[PDB]
């Protein structure tokens, strides 16, 4: 977590335009979609057969938003992230069995998503801040993995 | 392998790009130098600043190549060939490169294409880069 | 693309495996388990402890169906057909896993097969990991 | 490094009975020969057209030897690998232009010649704290780039 003044100041600005509840819906739901394999955790949330059964499953708009919930606390911890996700990452491991690499696609993905919103707004340099953050978050949610 | 829906997908989204791809691929460097650093050891002989006529001039020879290979999009193996005996003989950029810049390309078009950046051509565009990446990286060993 | 050197170095150092690879098999998901921890996350089921008859049986599983790919080395993709179902539609293990079983296989034959594991021998062996791991995770999408 | 006072003992304990020499010039080759690409660093070393050719060229040999050196006096700052590779870094980047990724494979081809030398002596549990090192080494290598 090397943000310097500049990026924290720009990570912060823009996630002050975001809908969590919103692009965690797009997030999540892209994430199924692009990265198929991911669904395997899913498999009590209905039907995910086709990009609009699973763009439109209520079950992963709903939990969409619980993650990008808990992401947006991480932001206002970003010097202690590890810290801050201690108990779900935790969780994650010894409950779930969430095979850590999901955390960095949801990340790739949470960057194209906010590219599509933001449009021109998301500049280079944003993006560079961002790379840093999501790459923070799947670390910290990785760290208790044993 | 793409499937005719990709294929249609691909075809349609870079079909919008037009006349923007040159930009685009510029673009999709910058963001990759940025978010990337370790991907400038490649370029030690240019200029990186910020509207450098050789990314521009980089950009363009990049954006070409994906407008090649979605022209040839049934026969890429071929229609790449000899981007993919440059890459592993001469170039030798390490493999895991190529994952990077596709991911900048794909922030690029998003950033360009929202009415166009579904999630089925999201996905689409995604295996597409991967195919590219494959083939250009086919002859490394 | 596997050579023919390649296929015939392959052969030749699986050939001296011989009836151990059920034991090399078990030992290399052991190493697994151990060197990244995050691979344990496919198997809560089993009883990943030292000695496990699961993680033993597991291991056979594995030695059998690598002994079919070399045996097929000409004709992979349908010789693991569906083993390349299982994985893509039934496990769903992320690819960046295949590379680190694939290494502690590498691993587990030069610990055994000193002689045989020469540097022309570990090119190929790593190849055709290589191969086998692209055969497995060619219909994820 | 997060590593136990027990993997550090096995660590610590292997490497006595290494000899650099050959060590280092068998790691160094192995990672010419095995990945092709590495090659683009190494082109006034002379023939590397062939495993032999590779595996006999004595720049190469020489070369390993000057590597495993390094590598081996990091052990020595192993609660500080950073500090101990800081020059190292810079001089890798601004200087060198070797992409970071290669100092992961080496550190796997390392690894392979570890076991290929002490078999029996190199457990899985010894390959862990090995695989530990060679990750926190080209962590450390890799931090100064920019
Ligand atoms: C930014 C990264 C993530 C964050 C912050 C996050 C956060 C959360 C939270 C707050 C919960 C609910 C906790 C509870 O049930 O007590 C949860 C549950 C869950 N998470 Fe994560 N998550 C993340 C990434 C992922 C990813 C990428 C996957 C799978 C690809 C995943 C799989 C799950 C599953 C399967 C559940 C349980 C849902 C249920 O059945 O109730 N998570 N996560
Ligand atoms: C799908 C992705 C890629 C495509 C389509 C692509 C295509 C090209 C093309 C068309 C050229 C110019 C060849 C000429 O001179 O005619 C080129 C050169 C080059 N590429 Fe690639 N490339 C890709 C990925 C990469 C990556 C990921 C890197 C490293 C981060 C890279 C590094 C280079 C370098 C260093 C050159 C030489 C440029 C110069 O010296 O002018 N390429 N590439
Ligand atoms: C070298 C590539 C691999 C080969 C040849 C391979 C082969 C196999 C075989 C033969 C089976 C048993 C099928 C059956 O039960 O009939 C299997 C199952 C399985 N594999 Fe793969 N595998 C490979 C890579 C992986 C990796 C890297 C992982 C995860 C890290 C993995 C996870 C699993 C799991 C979880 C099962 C099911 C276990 C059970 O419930 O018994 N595989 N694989
Ligand atoms: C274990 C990780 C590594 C360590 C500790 C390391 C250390 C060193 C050291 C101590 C030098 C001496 C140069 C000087 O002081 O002027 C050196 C030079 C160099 N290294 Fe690294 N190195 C590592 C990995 C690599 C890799 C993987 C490559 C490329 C495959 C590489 C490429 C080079 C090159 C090209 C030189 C310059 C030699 C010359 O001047 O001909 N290094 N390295």
């Amino acid at each position: 977590m090397h943000l310097t003044p500049e990026e924290k100041s720009a990570v912060t600005a823009l996630w002050g335009k975001v809908n969590v509840d919103e692009v965690g819906g797009e997030a999540l739901g892209r994430l199924l979609v692009v990265y198929p394999w991911t669904q395997r955790f899913a498999e009590s949330f209905g039907d995910l057969s086709t990009p609009d059964a699973v763009m439109g499953n209520p079950k992963v708009k709903a939990h969409g938003k619980k993650v990008l919930g808990a992401f947006s606390d991480g932001l206002a911890h970003l010097d202690n992230l590890k810290g801050t996700f201690a108990t779900l990452s935790e969780l994650h491991c010894d409950k779930l069995h969430v095979d850590p690499e999901n955390f960095r696609l949801l990340g790739n993905v949470l960057v194209c998503v906010l590219a599509h919103h933001f449009g021109k707004e998301f500049t280079p340099p944003v993006q560079a801040a961002y790379q840093k953050v999501v790459a923070g978050v799947a670390n910290a949610l990785a760290h208790k993995y044993h | 392998v793409l499937s005719p829906a990709d294929k249609t997908n691909v075809k349609a989204a870079w079909g919008k790009v037009g006349a923007h791809a040159g930009e685009y691929g510029a673009e999709a460097l910058e963001r990759m130098f940025l978010s990337f650093p370790t991907t400038k050891t490649y370029f030690p002989h240019f200029d990186l600043s910020h509207g450098s006529a050789q990314v521009k001039g980089h950009g363009k020879k990049v954006a070409d190549a994906l407008t090649n290979a979605v022209a040839h999009v049934d026969d890429m193996p071929n229609a790449l060939s000899a981007l993919s005996d440059l890459h592993a003989h001469k170039l030798r950029v390490d493999p895991v490169n190529f994952k990077l810049l596709s991911h900048c390309l794909l922030v690029t078009l998003a950033a360009h294409l929202p009415a166009e950046f579904t999630p089925a051509v999201h996905a689409s565009l995604d295996k597409f880069l991967a195919s590219v990446s494959t083939v250009l990286t086919s002859k490394y060993r």
